[PDB]
C-alpha cells in the first residue's frame, strides 16, 4: 500500500513466543514474495524510535547530479592543411548518455525514465607545444553550442552559414564566463525515455537493435566563434548533464561486466574474478573460509 | 540600481547544486504523462527485495553454479557447513545483491538485514539446520556450541521451503560505514554461519546431494548516507563506438 | 486455497493442484487503453474471446546441462490462431499476458527454476563489439536459450533477477508457476512486429536431479493474451 | 528562485516521499499475513 | 573555502609570460571510494561524488559540508582503538573518518610550468 | 532583470564573515541529537572554574 | 552531615566517616539507555545487583617519589566478578560508575591527592613520534602511573585538570574521595574491549610527609558500575 | 539570506546565550550555602 | 560478596550484616557442618587501605 516514508521504521518491544500453527520465520519462496518476517518475531527486541532520515535515496536524489557525458578536444588553428577527420575549429556530437559508465550504469538501473536535463558545458585551453612550445598566455575566446534536433541540417565548417541559426536555440559564452547552462526539457515522443529496447527501430530488418527511436535527442555542434589565431592552441570542451522532476519505473539488475560498447549491452568480463563472466565475486579458498577472520 | 557584492563561491559550478537555469526550448510542450506500471520513489523500495548471495564463490564453481550451497549427509555430529561474510564494501557473497548494489553507491549504512534460505531437495529429503549470527568482536565460530550462543534459528525442513534470519542492527554507533577496513568497529557487523543440527537425511532414490540457494534483504528500517561514486564499475578508455558520436 | 488454481479465458482453461500463488507484476492487471490515454484516433478492434485465451508453445526438456529457456513477446505469438491474424492485419496491437509455466517431477526428484519476466529485455552479444543481429533476437514461438545465465546474457546479474516480476518452481514445492503481466511500454500502443515488451526467462538454478529411473522431464509454457486491441487495420504482413 | 516563464526550468523536486514497496516485494494476489504458513 | 594561486616557475625557466586562469576540479571522495589515480583518470567524471569546478580568477570557491559523523558528535579525543584487532590505530576515532579531498587542475599542461598552491 | 552595481568589498574572503553557503550533499540527515553531559555554550562558563 | 557518608550498591556498602562531599560529574546521575535514543534493537540484558556493585582493586603505596596512578575504565573491571562476564559475552555495554577513594594517615601526616575523571584520556608518548601501543593503553585491573603528570602524560596541563570532575584527598581535611560518573560517549553503546570513556587518575600534588614514625600508606580505589546494561550476545571473548 | 534547500547550509547562529556554569564550578550532589561553612 | 567497607572514626563501630539467604527456609544445627542443609558460609576481614 502507498504511504508517506520520511524516516526508518521503528521498533516495538517483543516477549517470547510458544505459539502452535504460527511460524513467522517460516517462509515461500517460491510465491515471488519477499520474506515478511520481523525482527520482533524471530528475536526479543526493546522500543527503538528511528529517527533516520531516508531523504538521501529519493531517486530524485540519487539521479539528480551533474555527470560527464561528454568531453571532445580539437585543435584551435588555421586548418587549411588539415585531414578531413580532423576538427577544424569546431566538432558535432550525437548526443548520447552511454559513454561515460559513472552515469549509464545509475541510469541503466530502471527500465524507463522520465525528466529534464540540465546542460553545464565547461570549457579550458591549453596552448599547443608541438614545435610553438612557447607560452603566451590563454585568449579568452568565444564559443557557439547549437542544438541541432533530427531533420536539421548540421554546420559543415567553422563559419558556415548553418550558425546564424534562425530557429535553431544556440548559446554563446565565454571561456573567462563561469560554464554555460541551460535546461533540456524532456523531448520524447514518448511519456517516458526507453533505457533499454528490446526492439529494432525500423520497419526492415537491417535497423539499429537496442535503440528507441522515440528517444532519439540529436547533434550539439560547438565552434569557437573566433577567427584562428597566428599559433594554435587546444580547446577541450566536457559538457555535464544533471537530471531533474524525475520520474523512474521498473528497477533492473545492476550492471557487473565492463561495458564494451555504447550502442550495445555486449558483454566479455575481466580475465578473471572479481567481474568475471564466470565468476562475479571473488574466490575464497571455501564455503567455510572466513576472509577477514578477526583473531584476538 | 541594487548594491550588491559577490561571495566566496560565486561563479563556481558544483555538480551537486541545485537552482533553476534558462529553458532552451521556450514553450515546449513535453508529452503527456502515462501511468505506467512499477514506479520507484525511493532507492529504499529496490534493497528491500530479496536477491540471491553468492556464497559459493569458490574457484571450483563456475556460472551459477556459485548461486548455491551443496549440502550431503554426513557421519559426524554439529558439522559445519558454510559461513558468509557480512562485509559490504569488501568483495564478498553480498556484494552483487541488489542491497549490496545500491549501498555501494552510499558511504554509512543502518538497520536490520534478513537472510532467507530456500532448500532444493527433494520431497522425501529431511534435516534439521541452525543459522546463527554472531556479533563482531572475536573470530567467526567454528563449532555449534559456540555459534548457538548468538541470535540463531533452528530451521526444519518441510512444507515450507524457505527460513529467514534476521541480522538485526546491533551497533554501537548510528550508522556503520562501508570502509575498506573490515575489521574495524565502524564497519565490522559480524559473522553468519550455518551448522548441522540434525542432519540431511534422503532415501536411496532421492539426490543424495541437495542445494540451498541463500537470499538478502534490508528490513524496512534500513537507511543510507552520503552518496558516493559506486566502485562496481569504471573504465579506462572510451567505449566502442563512442568516437563516431564524433563523426 | 493457495495451491490449487483455475484459470478460465476465452474456450480455455487450466487446473493446477500444485501453486504456490500467482503474481501480478508490479500489483497490476490488466485492462484496456482509456480514453484519456489513447493516441490512435480510429475505432480500436477487441476480438475478446477469439484472442484473450491459453496458447500452448512447443514444450522444452529440462536436461542437466541446460542452460535456460527464454521466449519473446508478443513475437512468440505472433503467428498464432486468431492473435496471430490480428497481429498481421494490424500496424498497432496492446494487451496484457497471463503465463503459465508448467513443469512436473516426482517426490524423488529435486530442481528450482526461475520463472521471470523481463521487461524490455535488450539482449548483448558475448565477446564482440556487434549489436545481435535480428536472427538472434527474433525467433519466435520456438523461443531461445540463454548463453550465460549467470548474467542474464545482457551483462547484468541472475542473483539480481528477482527484481522482476517473477515466482520459483521448486520440484519439492510446486509443479506451476503463474505470472499476471500488464501492458509494460513507454508508449500507449506498439507496432508488434519490431518491438517485444516482455521477455519470460525460464532459468534452471538449481539442476534437475534424482537417483530414481530417469524419465523426460518437460517444461509447458502457456500463454493467454488479456485485453487485446488492434488499431490501424490494412493487409496481412505478417 | 525561478523567474523562468517555463516550468521545466524549475530545480528539482526532492520532496516526494511516496513509497510503495510491495510492488516488488510482495506482488501476488493473494496477501500474505504475519505467521501464518505461506502455503 | 578553497583558494588558489599561481606563480611562474623560475628553475632554467626564469621568464615571466603571465599567469594563466586555470580551471580546477576539487572532488569529495568519501570512506570505500576510489580516488583518482591521474590527472585525467576517469574517477573525475563524479558521477555521484559532489564536485566543484572553480576558476583562479573567481573569488575561492565555498561549500558547506554537513556534520557527518555517525556518531551524534565527533570524538575531538578518542582513548580507544579503532580496530577490532590489536594493530589498530590509537587515539583516532574510526567513527569521525571523513575521506579524502582530491583536487586537480582541470587544463592540460602548457608548454611551460607553473607551481599551484591550494 | 534587476539593475546592480558591485560594492568595494565584494568577491573578498574575510575569514570572520557569516553567510549561508552551497550544501555539497544535499538531501543528507545528520545523525540524531543526543543528549551528552557537559554541555559549554559560552566560554565564560570554563573561566569560572578554579 | 557531608563528612559522613555510606553507599549501598547490590550486596556492596561502604561508609566514611571523613568525606567533604561527592561530586555528580557535570551535575549529573546515571540512568538507563532512553527508547528515543537507542540504537540497537535487541532486547538488552540489566543484571542490576550483579553488576552494579562496588569493586576493590589493589591498593597501592603512596610513596615519596610517587608520580600518580590511573585506572581506564571499563578495561579495569573487565574481568571482574559478573561484570566481567557480561562483558567478554556481549558485543556491546554501557554503564556510569559510582567511583570512591579511600586513603587515611594519621593528623601528623600532611599531603594532598588530586582524584579527577578524565573523559577520554587520549594518553601521548614522550619524546618519539610513535603513537602509544596496546600494552601501553590497556593495562587492566592494575592500572598504571603518569610518566610527567605535570602535563598529565598527553602534553596539556595539570594545573588545569580542575574543569574535570574531581575531588581533592587533603590529608588533615579528608580521607575519601567520592564521584559519580553517568554514561560519557559520544555513542549510546560502545565495545567495551577496545575504547575507554572514563580515565581515572589520582597525582599527589602535595607529596606525603611527616616525622612520626613512618607506615605503609596505601591508596585504595572501589569502583561500583551504575545501570549498566548489555547487547549483541554471543560467546565468551575476554 | 538563505535561499539553499538543506538547514545545515544557513549562516551561523550566534544567539544561544543560555549558560550553566555550575556544572563546572558546583557539581556536588548538596549545594552549598553563602557564608555558611562547606564542612 | 556481602561486605561492607569500615572507616574507624568517631563512631567507633561498624555492623555486617549476614543475611539470610538460604535455599530452604531453615538451616539445621547438624554436626555434618559441610551439609548443604547445614553450611552458611564465611566471614573473613581484610585490610583496606
Ligand atoms: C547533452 C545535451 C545538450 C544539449 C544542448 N547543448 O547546447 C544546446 C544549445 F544549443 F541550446 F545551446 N543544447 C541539448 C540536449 C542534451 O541532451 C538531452 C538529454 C536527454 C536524454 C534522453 C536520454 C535517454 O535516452 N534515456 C534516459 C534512456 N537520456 O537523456
Ligand atoms: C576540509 C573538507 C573539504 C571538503 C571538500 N572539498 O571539496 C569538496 C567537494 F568535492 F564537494 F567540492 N568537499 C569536504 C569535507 C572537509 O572536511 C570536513 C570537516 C569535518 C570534521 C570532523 C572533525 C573531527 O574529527 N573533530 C572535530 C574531532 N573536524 O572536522
Amino acid at each position: 500500500i502507498e504511504s508517506i516514508i520520511k524516516t526508518a521504521t521503528d521498533t516495538v518491544k517483543s516477549e517470547i513466543n510458544a505459539e502452535l500453527g504460527v511460524v513467522p520465520s517460516l517462509n515461500a519462496v517460491e510465491t515471488g514474495a519477499t520474506s515478511n518476517t520481523e525482527p520482533e518475531e524471530a528475536i526479543q527486541t526493546r522500543t527503538v524510535i528511528n529517527q533516520h532520515g531516508v531523504s538521501e535515496t529519493l531517486v530524485e536524489n540519487f539521479l539528480s547530479r551533474a555527470a560527464l557525458v561528454s568531453k571532445r578536444s580539437f585543435e584551435y588553428k588555421d586548418h587549411t592543411s588539415s585531414t578531413a577527420r580532423a576538427d577544424k575549429n569546431f566538432f558535432k556530437w550525437t548526443i548520447n548518455t552511454r559513454s561515460f559508465v559513472q552515469l549509464r550504469r545509475k541510469l541503466e538501473l530502471f527500465t524507463y525514465l522520465r525528466f529534464d536535463a540540465e546542460i553545464t558545458i565547461l570549457t579550458t585551453v591549453a596552448v599547443n607545444g608541438s614545435g610553438n612550445n612557447t607560452y603566451v598566455g590563454l585568449p579568452d575566446l568565444t564559443l557557439q553550442a547549437m542544438f541541432v534536433p533530427t531533420g536539421a541540417l548540421t554546420p559543415e565548417k567553422q563559419d558556415s552559414f548553418h550558425w546564424q541559426s534562425g530557429s535553431n536555440a544556440s548559446v554563446f559564452f565565454k571561456i573567462s564566463d563561469p560554464p554555460a547552462r541551460i535546461t533540456i526539457p524532456f523531448m520524447c515522443i514518448n511519456s517516458a525515455y526507453s533505457v533499454f529496447y528490446d526492439g529494432f527501430a525500423g520497419f526492415e530488418k537491417n535497423g539499429l537493435y537496442g535503440i528507441n527511436p522515440a528517444d532519439t535527442i540529436g547533434n550539439l555542434c560547438v565552434r569557437i566563434v573566433n577567427e584562428h589565431q597566428p599559433v594554435g592552441f587546444t580547446v577541450t570542451v566536457r559538457v555535464y548533464m544533471k537530471p531533474k522532476h524525475i520520474k523512474a519505473w521498473a528497477p533492473r539488475p545492476p550492471r557487473t561486466l565492463p561495458y564494451m560498447s555504447i550502442a550495445n549491452a555486449n558483454y566479455k568480463g575481466k580475465e578473471r574474478a572479481p567481474n568475471a563472466l564466470s565468476a562475479i565475486i571473488g574466490n575464497r579458498d571455501s564455503v567455510k573460509t572466513m576472509p577477514h577472520n578477526i583473531v584476538n | 540600481g541594487v548594491p550588491t557584492y559577490l561571495l566566496p563561491g560565486s561563479g563556481q559550478f558544483l555538480t551537486t547544486d541545485d537552482h533553476s537555469s534558462a529553458p532552451a526550448l521556450p514553450c515546449f510542450n513535453p508529452t503527456p504523462e502515462m501511468h505506467i506500471p512499477g514506479q520507484v520513489r525511493n532507492m529504499l523500495e529496490v534493497v528491500q527485495v530479496e536477491s540471491m548471495m553468492e556464497i559459493n564463490n569458490t574457484e571450483s564453481a563456475v556460472g551459477m553454479e556459485r548461486l548455491k550451497v551443496d549440502i550431503s549427509a554426513l557421519t559426524d555430529v554439529d558439522q559445519l557447513l558454510f559461513n558468509i561474510p557480512l562485509d559490504i564494501q569488501l568483495d564478498g557473497p553480498l556484494r552483487n545483491t541488489l542491497v549490496g548494489n545500491i549501498s555501494r553507491y552510499y558511504t554509512h549504512w543502518s538497520g536490520s538485514l534478513e537472510m532467507t534460505f530456500m532448500f532444493c531437495g527433494s520431497f522425501m529429503a529431511a534435516g534439521k539446520l541452525i543459522l546463527c549470527y554472531t556479533p563482531p568482536g572475536g573470530s567467526c565460530p567454528t563449532t555449534r556450541e559456540t555459534a548457538m550462543l548468538g541470535t540463531h534459528i533452528v530451521w526444519d525442513f518441510g512444507l515450507q521451503s524457505s527460513v529467514t534470519l534476521i541480522i538485526p542492527w546491533i551497533s554501537g554507533s548510528h550508522y556503520r560505514m562501508f570502509n575498506n577496513d573490515a575489521k574495524s568497529t565502524n564497519a565490522n557487523v559480524g559473522y553468519v554461519t550455518c551448522f548441522m543440527q540434525t542432519n540431511l537425511i534422503v532415501p536411496s532414490e532421492s539426490s543424495d546431494t541437495c542445494s540451498l540457494i541463500g537470499f538478502i534483504a534490508a528490513k524496512d528500517d534500513f537507511s543510507l548516507r552520503l552518496m558516493r561514486d559506486s566502485p562496481d564499475i569504471g573504465q579506462l578508455d572510451h567505449l566502442h563506438a563512442a568516437e563516431a558520436a564524433y563523426q | 486455497s493457495d495451491r490449487v488454481l483455475q484459470l478460465k479465458l476465452g474456450n480455455s482453461a487450466i487446473v493446477t493442484q500444485e501453486a504456490a500463488n500467482y503474481c501480478c507484476a508490479y500489483g497490476e492487471w490488466p485492462n484496456y487503453l482509456p480514453d484519456h490515454e489513447a493516441v490512435a484516433i480510429d475505432k480500436p478492434t477487441q476480438p475478446e474471446t477469439a484472442t484473450d485465451r491459453f496458447y500452448t508453445l512447443k514444450s522444452v526438456k529440462w536436461e542437466t546441462g541446460s542452460t535456460g529457456w527464454w521466449w519473446k513477446l508478443p513475437d512468440a505469438l505472433n503467428n498464432i490462431g486468431m492473435f496471430g491474424q490480428n497481429v498481421q492485419h494490424h500496424y498497432l496491437y496492446r494487451s496484457g499476458f497471463l503465463i503459465h509455466v508448467q513443469c512436473n517431477a516426482t517426490k524423488f526428484h529435486q530442481g528450482a527454476l526461475l520463472v521471470v519476466a523481463i521487461p524490455e529485455h535488450q539482449r548483448g552479444a558475448h565477446n564482440t563489439n556487434t549489436s545481435p543481429g535480428f536472427d538472434d533476437i527474433m525467433k519466435g514461438e520456438e523461443g531461445g536459450t540463454f548463453n550465460h545465465p549467470y548474467v542474464l546474457d545482457d551483462g547484468t546479474s541472475l542473483a539480481c533477477a528477482t527484481i522482476f516480476p517473477h515466482q520459483w518452481i521448486n520440484l519439492r514445492t510446486n509443479n506451476s508457476a503463474t505470472i499476471v503481466l500488464p501492458w509494460m511500454n513507454a508508449a500507449p500502443m506498439d507496432f508488434p512486429l519490431r518491438h517485444n515488451q516482455w521477455t519470460l526467462a525460464i532459468i534452471p538454478v538449481v539442476p534437475l536431479g534424482t537417483r530414481t529411473t530417469s524419465s523426460m522431464v518437460p517444461i509447458t509454457v502457456s500463454i493467454a493474451p488479456m485485453c487485446c486491441e488492434f488499431n490501424g487495420l490494412r493487409h496481412a504482413i505478417t | 528562485i525561478n523567474f523562468y516563464k517555463d516550468s521545466y526550468a524549475a530545480s528539482a523536486s526532492k520532496q516526494d516521499f511516496s513509497q510503495d514497496p510491495s510492488k516488488f516485494t510482495e506482488p501476488v494476489v493473494e496477501g500474505l499475513k504475519a505467521g501464518a504458513p505461506v502455503l
